[PDB]
């Protein structure tokens, strides 16, 4: 039962490469629950934390680390505790969501992550973000704007090179543009966690930003090889992989941040962010308020 | 919750109002963000990562803070939380409340254990 061990699956590069129409998704365990000993967004977050662990993130000093859709009907933001457990000590997590809520970030704003400005450009990009109305399902699954416009803009300006970001997807809430700017990363894949087998969430993770194209992605036709992947890959759920936790902090990598021209990234500079060694930013002082 | 988040509006002393609360019957704040952790850790009771021993469950410290749940002021000199963004400690025995334990207690001033719950000076 090996799967059940590991934090979760990951869309391979045998259903990357296939082409199908989109399909409805239709799960055999389909909203099925796990017991939890502590609220299931807990495992959930922590499982995709383990599967990063296993990703060549960047992991500089000073760490920007931004958390949209942090917060819970409940006013608490489990998640972000995962984060900060999870995190380097001195990482600056800046969280977000549409309504009031407290946590373990160091900043919190409250209202639509479009309000969320970002002076600079930040390390990892963490979104569960979900908007309530695309549970109105009528007629085709068509590619969604909502918050995907701003996640798709800050990909292209607020993100480091070398920065990574984890994008919670479902069978309805996907873009096409958002599935693109996967091309523009080292490696990118779609992950679900044991935890939530049951549901069509997915984190859509891409693994170093080069700012180029490096994969011509068709962000449609790959959004229907996820569903082909789900619907095809039996998932069960599972928390095993939080069994042993003595290795689930971020490695602490010291990862380099420098400041460069786009004329001079060559081949040694995308070597290394393509591997998680090199960051290319600012190294000012971080300013993300509402706007 | 929306109850008792609701009466420590009411009063000039939220600390003594949730605890008289809790100690009449009342039914605790839920919600705190229980942690999974090795229970391998120091057991201070206030931490930057989690350091729950096997006799402990670790919180994230925002969760756990009735000024913080409630959103009113801090009574710290400071006006900085001694728990959000850190973990918190709770002996394991007192999970039903840990907002209750942590108005009830407080951290030893040398050794950082709770006094009577980890502190040996
Ligand atoms: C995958 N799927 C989708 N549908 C149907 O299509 C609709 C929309 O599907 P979806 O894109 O919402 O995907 P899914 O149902 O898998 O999402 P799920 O409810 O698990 O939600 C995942 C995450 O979205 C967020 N979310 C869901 N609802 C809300 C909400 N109301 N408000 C805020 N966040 C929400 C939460 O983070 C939640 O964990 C479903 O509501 C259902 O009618 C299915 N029906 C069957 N019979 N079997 C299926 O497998 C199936
Ligand atoms: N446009 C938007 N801007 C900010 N937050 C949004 C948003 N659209 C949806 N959201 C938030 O997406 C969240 C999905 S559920 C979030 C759960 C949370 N991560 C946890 O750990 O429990 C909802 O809280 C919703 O308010
Ligand atoms: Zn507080
Ligand atoms: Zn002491």
């Amino acid at each position: 039962a090996s799967a059940d061990w590991k934090p979760g699956h990951a869309m391979p590069s045998l259903f990357k490469v296939q082409n199908v129409n989109l399909e409805r998704c239709e799960l055999a365990n389909y909203k099925q629950s796990i017991p939890m000993p502590v609220h299931m967004n807990i495992a959930k977050y922590m499982q995709l934390c383990q599967y990063l662990n296993t990703c060549t993130l960047a992991v500089p000093a000073n760490m920007r680390v931004i958390h949209f859709g942090a917060g819970s009907d409940k006013g608490i933001a489990p998640g972000t505790s995962v984060l900060r457990q999870w995190l380097p000590t001195d990482a600056i997590i800046i969280d977000n969501d549409l309504n009031e809520f407290v946590s373990d970030a160091d900043i919190t704003l409250f209202g639509d992550c479009v309000t969320v400005r970002v002076g600079q450009q930040v390390d990892l990009v963490i979104s569960d973000m979900y908007d309530p109305t695309t549970k109105n399902v009528t007629g085709s699954n068509e590619s969604k704007a909502l918050f995907f416009t701003y996640l798709c803009n800050l990909i292209n300006n607020n993100l480091a090179l070398g920065g990574s970001v984890a994008i919670k997807i479902t069978e309805h809430s996907w873009s096409v543009e958002l599935y693109e700017l996967m091309g523009k990363f080292a490696w990118w894949t779609v992950f679900c966690t044991n935890a939530n087998a049951s549901s069509s969430e997915g984190f859509l993770l891409g693994i170093n930003y080069l700012g180029t194209i490096k994969e011509n992605i068709d962000g449609g036709a790959m959004h229907a090889n996820y569903i082909f992947w789900r619907n095809s890959t039996p998932m069960n759920l599972s928390t095993y992989s939080l069994f042993d936790l003595s290795k689930f902090q971020l490695k602490l990598k010291g990862t380099p941040v420098l400041q460069l021209k786009e004329s001079q990234i060559n081949e040694l500079v995308i070597s290394l962010l393509s591997q998680g060694k090199l960051l290319i930013r600012d190294n000012d002082t971080l300013s993300v308020s509402t706007d | 919750n929306s109850s008792v988040l609701s009466l420590v509006n009411f009063t000039v002393d939220p600390q003594k109002a949730y605890l008289d609360f809790v100690n009449a019957g009342g039914a605790p704040l839920t919600n705190c963000v229980k942690m999974l952790t090795p229970k391998t850790g120091t057991g201070i009771a206030i931490s930057v990562k989690p350091e729950s021993t096997a006799d402990q469950e670790t919180y994230g410290g925002a969760s756990v803070c009735l000024y913080c749940r409630a959103h009113i002021e801090h009574p710290d000199v400071s006006g900085v939380c001694k728990y959000k963004g850190k973990f918190v400690q709770i002996p394991a025995q007192c999970v039903r409340d840990p907002v209750g334990f942590c108005l009830s207690n407080t951290p030893c001033n040398v050794c950082q254990y709770w006094i009577g719950y980890g502190c040996n000076c």
